[PDB]
């Protein structure tokens, strides 16, 4: 879980080096929320990793 | 009244009274409160700790 | 002391104390070290933040023995230290963007939906990126245009 | 047309029960809001705009050099080529823009193996900025059919990556432990691999429901 | 009565209503 | 043992403290507990050069201008 | 008591802007009376035909172009979204109530 | 040709009317606009930035969470929980509580 936040924590970082258009941006932002939230409580919201 | 108490939350009689008298001591209006029998089982998830 | 832990308290942690309890910020998604079970170097194993595997063993071996108490490394950053520090040093993980505590938005009732009367459904359109939320307007510029 | 027969009331039944879910990485709902509307762009704008990118890239690099090492032409000549690198990084944001859809469509025929169709999307979307950091001009092919291999290819790392979000439902691992259990038994038994009739026969479940179940296998 | 019949969803919303309220009412509301 | 130490600052405005042994010598520059870098008190233009000849990039730009 | 519309009733789903109309209406009154439950109990009926109408209706002009049926885990995911949405929608549930 | 006109200067007209009512639509929307309000139409959200940006900020994500926890007062919403206690009934004051 600690890897995936971390991988998701820097592409989010790359992407928004690399000038990417906000929609990418924001999806991977999304992406860094559920990963974070995998972290702490994996099975609360929806299904669970 | 003039206590930090929520209305409709439940207090310890002791935490009542001793609020009470420090409000009503420094002019505040007691809080109104009314005893409440439980059962052991609803004492017990009733706890402070 | 144990003679004065008379009381435990419970509370929100800020930002600012996640950056006060860690001892360095993970930046690699590193595991030990495949090629040869070593901490890989920022790693969520490295040894200088969250200390040495091995008692008063430095990272590159400039300092290896009990004599030695306290020291930070020059060339590696490691404290030569006992090895017991790897059980209470903590590390933490610095985010590009911010990110809400699931505790606090899911779980009925909603702590964040109670506080900012946002029905669960609708702060859940909002975090996962699904729809916008008005944040602030300037009523008196409206008003008067 | 107009049908209500069972199976429609079933699947009705089936999305109601999916629905729990507001913000479900599955639905792509949002998303295509969010792409907006860009039309789909000819081989000659596409090539216009890998050359204006190109462009950008070398005034980059020259009014790099030429901020650190003196020899600045005048103001003048300077804001032409502040105007150059600026029209590049439009460029490069604009021909990002026109093939969302293409990563989608290209995304949607992965959907139901693990991955939710968005996590899948923003690996065709980086497979794109991958695509558009090797086009070239000088090849002349259409950057729909040239990112297309990028896009998939992306998307075929990200499914075959040892270490990936998979997210299987919570009402699936009991049917498909079963499935695992019988398909077990009969390559024991039968001498060879089952094919999914005999795997239905054994399960009392129409045939392609196991083909949609063994999805979820890995 | 048997032409119309009831209405499942409104009688369980009704259900669950009722019980916040008698909860309230019993004082015990925060432990339910 | 004899020691020795050395302070280290950052750009958001914070210092950091880091003993020594007496025998040792002080970086210039050091990766701090907060994690930034601190002080002592394939990119695309990668890929395009290997595709390409300057001089086509020089006509590419002079059209521009 | 099973009424009908009198003209069309815009739904205004967020993004597709659909209706339910009197074709729709008497169909799905039709299926919710063939259901031969009382009336409090075909209105669950009802409902569910015209949900699964509009829906259906909706994620066809969604997928307009690049989804069809084949992509059955899409469609499926697409059409429980859009009943997400709909059972939460305040103006279609006033107009079945109506 | 009667019939292709009873068709071609309905629909033409029709499409332009649908527009001009939703101009309408976004200044309704304009003149009631208020923080914490969600807005899920693109194409609406877009017209009222591309009109009115300077007015009004609106984001999504967490930070937009953050933004509004900022411009967030504890006490007022508190005393108009209180008065809203002491005089509504049923689940209106149980959801106050
Ligand atoms: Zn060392």
């Amino acid at each position: 879980l600690y890897r995936r936040v971390i991988n998701r924590n820097n592409r989010l970082k790359r992407l928004i080096d690399l000038g990417a258009p906000e929609i990418i941006v924001n999806n991977e932002k999304r992406m860094l929320q559920e990963s974070v939230d995998a972290l702490f409580d994996n099975g609360r919201r929806g299904r669970p990793v | 009244g003039s206590t930090e108490f929520l209305p409709g939350s439940l207090t310890e009689r002791a935490e009542f009274e001793a609020e009470n008298r420090r409000v009503v001591a420094e002019g505040g209006e007691p809080a109104a409160g009314r005893p409440v029998l439980m059962g052991i089982t609803k004492a017990s998830l009733a706890t402070d700790s | 002391d144990v003679n004065f832990f008379d009381e435990l308290r419970i509370g929100l942690a800020t930002a600012d104390d996640i950056r006060n309890w860690s001892y360095g910020e993970v930046k690699k998604p590193e595991t030990i070290n495949y090629r040869t079970l070593k901490p890989e170097k920022d790693g969520l194993f490295c040894e200088k933040i969250f200390g040495p595997t091995r008692d008063w063993e430095c990272y590159c071996g400039k300092y290896k023995r009990v004599r030695f108490k306290g020291i930070i490394c020059e060339r590696c950053g490691v404290e030569v230290t006992r090895a017991k520090v790897r059980r209470e040093r903590m590390g933490h993980i610095e985010l590009a963007a911010p990110v809400t505590h699931i505790w606090y938005f899911k779980g009925v009732p909603s702590r964040l939906g109670y506080l900012l009367d946002l029905a669960p459904k609708d702060l859940e359109k909002i975090i996962y990126f699904a729809a916008y939320v008005i944040t602030s307007v300037d009523d008196e510029m409206r008003h008067n245009e | 047309d107009f049908v209500w027969d069972e199976e429609e009331s079933e699947a009705l039944r089936q999305a109601r029960k999916d629905a729990e879910l507001t913000a479900s990485a599955d639905s792509v709902r949002a998303y295509l809001k969010q792409i907006g509307k860009v039309a789909l762009l000819n081989a000659e704008e596409e090539v216009e705009l890998a050359k204006r990118i190109e462009a950008g890239l070398y005034a980059t690099q020259k009014l790099a050099e030429l901020a650190e090492k003196g020899e600045k032409l005048p103001v003048q000549q300077r804001r032409d080529m502040q105007w150059i690198c600026r029209d590049g990084d439009r460029a490069k944001n604009h021909l990002l823009e026109a093939n969302l859809r293409l990563v989608v469509s290209l995304a949607k025929r992965y959907t139901g193996r693990g991955m939710a169709f968005l996590d899948l999307i923003q690996e065709g979307n980086l497979g794109l900025i991958r695509a558009v950091e090797k086009f070239d001009y000088t090849k002349g092919y259409k950057f729909s059919t040239y990112a297309t291999w990028w896009i998939r290819q992306a998307i075929t790392r990200a499914m075959a990556d040892q270490a990936r979000t998979i997210r299987i439902p919570v009402h699936m691992v009991e049917v498909i432990n079963k499935l695992g259990r019988i398909q077990r038994e009969l390559l024991q038994d039968l001498g060879r691999e089952p094919t999914p009739e005999e795997l239905a026969k054994e399960m009392d479940i129409t045939p392609e429901k196991v083909l949609e179940i063994q999805q979820y296998a890995r | 009565v048997d032409l119309l019949g009831r209405n499942k969803a409104a009688d369980e919303a009704a259900e669950r209503e009722r019980r916040e309220e008698e909860a309230y009412a019993a004082g015990v509301l925060d432990l339910m | 043992a004899p020691r020795q130490v050395a302070r280290y600052r950052t750009d958001n405005g914070e210092e950091f403290d880091v003993p020594f042994a007496d025998d040792a010598e002080i970086p210039g520059t050091w990766l701090c507990r907060n994690g930034l870098e601190g002080t002592l008190i394939r990119t695309h233009w990668d890929m395009l050069l290997e595709r390409r000849s300057v001089e086509e990039l020089e006509e590419l730009l002079k059209e521009r201008l | 008591r099973q009424e009908l519309p009198s003209e069309p009733i815009p739904i205004d789903l967020s993004d597709v802007t659909m209706r339910i109309d009197a074709e729709t209406a008497k169909w799905a009154r039709d299926e919710a009376r063939k259901t031969g439950l009382p009336h409090n109990e075909a209105r669950a009926e009802f409902v569910d035909v015209v949900t699964y109408v509009v829906t259906e209706r909706a994620v066809a002009r969604i997928g307009r172009g690049w989804l069809t049926r084949d992509d059955k885990h899409a469609w499926e995911k697409m059409r429980a979204d859009v009943v997400g949405e709909l059972e939460d929608h305040e103006q279609f549930n006033a107009a079945l109530d109506a | 040709v009667r019939d292709s006109g009873e068709r071609e200067m309905r629909q033409l007209r029709d499409r332009a009317q649908r527009e001009l009512d939703r101009l309408d639509e976004i200044w309704n929307t304009f003149t009631k606009l208020a923080p914490k309000q969600l807005i899920v139409d693109e194409v609406l959200y877009r017209e009222l930035q591309d009109r009115y940006g300077e007015y009004f900020t609106g984001a999504m994500g967490a930070e937009s969470i953050k933004k509004l926890i900022e411009n967030f007062d504890i006490d007022a919403e508190a005393e108009s929980l209180r008065e809203v206690i002491r005089s509504g009934k049923g689940q209106k004051k149980l959801r106050a509580l």
